């Protein structure tokens, strides 16, 4: 996306051509979490 | 608006800062064949504050509009005027027959067509030094050795896709810290806690 | 994307239009690597 | 390097096809005088492929080599010789 | 098949034929007719 922060790209664009940008950032931020989550449990099965 | 722009192997270039902006104002021209902005909405260009904006003015073909953008190919994106990949302002291409056409021939305006290698972005190449070609040297006109600069030879006559477009190309820098351009929109009292 | 090879993508199409399939390699290429090291981890976990 | 050149209201047309063009014959020769290349770079011709080439030979006057032009207006324009508006190629001419 | 058609129909210059679209921006788009950013259906110009 051209930019990190949500307001920076809302307050630059149009609707139509932030949905895709903000989509950008939706995807990467989802991958980051759900690697944290798998990551969390494995390391929950070692401590349990 | 003015009289006259420089042409493209020398675009125009001047350089907006410390005032308010008002865009509103860019509505009050009428035909405006092509009004592209990347990297913001033009809407919200009286809501933001830019650094330091620079207008880039000149005068391109009929066809040579599309090759106004990043990454663009053909002899007028990458031998006289590059545009960066990065890109983030607004281009206006409006045409000018009425003014930029003469009846005998408009020469006055040249585009550079031969050049060793391609520019980087946002380059200009005044130069009108002779091409070589090959190994064999060039001292003037004659074989191996071209004029880089042809003219565009205008004419009214001509149909809309090869009349003359006047195009400028308004790039501003994003929030970097020193923002002085700034929108017309009013300031407020300021609240704390 | 076009190809799987990044410079028959990077000679065949213009940079603008090429950063879409390189990026969509790149999101391929990272899926698969995540998907190895995930799976390397939880088989670790069993020969721990 | 055609002794006979045919009329322009009859253009010799040949087509050229499955075989590698080489333009540093075209660029050695001596006496041309007006190379024009619209919408490809002549440097680039080298590299640059397509599908068929169509090459057409005729004899002009001297006054006449700026009517052989897309988007021209002219009685060899109009009603010899007439090129398209989108016309990507390139127009060699030499004194005879 | 289709819920319910709607059809506007209106006379505007030809320059501006290229307005009608979701999005744009031009005077005719913004003060006469303007479509959402999610229009589904066709735009049929013809000379008159
Ligand atoms: C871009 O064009 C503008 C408008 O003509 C130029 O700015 C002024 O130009 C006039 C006419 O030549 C001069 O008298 C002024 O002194 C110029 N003002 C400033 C502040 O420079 C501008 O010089 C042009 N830019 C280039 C690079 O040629
Ligand atoms: C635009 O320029 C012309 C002369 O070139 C002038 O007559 C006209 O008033 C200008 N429009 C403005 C300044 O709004
Ligand atoms: C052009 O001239 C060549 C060489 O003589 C000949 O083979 C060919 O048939 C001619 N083409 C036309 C269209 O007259």
């Amino acid at each position: 996306a051209i930019s990190s922060v949500l307001n920076d790209i809302l307050s630059r664009l149009d609707p139509p051509e932030a949905e895709v940008q903000i989509d950008r950032l939706i995807t990467g931020r989802l991958q980051s979490l759900q690697t944290y989550v798998t990551q969390q449990l494995i390391r929950a099965a070692e401590i349990r | 608006n003015a009289t006259t722009f420089a042409s493209v192997y020398a675009w125009n270039r001047t350089r907006i800062s410390n005032c308010v902006a008002d865009y509103s104002v860019l509505y009050n021209f009428a035909p405006f064949f092509a009004f592209k902005c990347y990297g913001v909405s033009p809407t919200k260009l009286n809501d933001l504050c830019f650094t330091n904006v620079y207008a880039d003015s000149f005068v391109i073909k009929g066809n040579e509009v599309s090759q106004i953008a990043p990454g663009q190919t053909g002899n007028i994106a990458d031998y006289n005027y590059k545009l960066p990949d990065d890109f983030t302002g607004c281009v206006i291409a409006w045409n000018s027959n009425k003014l930029d056409s003469k009846h005998s021939g408009n020469y006055d305006y040249w585009y550079r067509s031969l050049r060793k290698s391609k520019l980087k972005p946002f380059e200009r190449d005044i130069s009108t030094e002779i091409y070589q070609a090959g190994n064999k040297p060039c001292k003037g006109k004659g074989p191996n050795c071209y004029f880089p600069l042809q003219s565009y030879g205008f004419r009214p006559t001509y149909g809309v896709g090869h009349q003359p477009y006047r195009v400028v190309v308004l790039s501003f820098e994003l929030l970097h810290a020193p923002a002085t351009v700034c929108g017309p929109k009013k300031s407020t009292n300021l609240v704390k806690n």
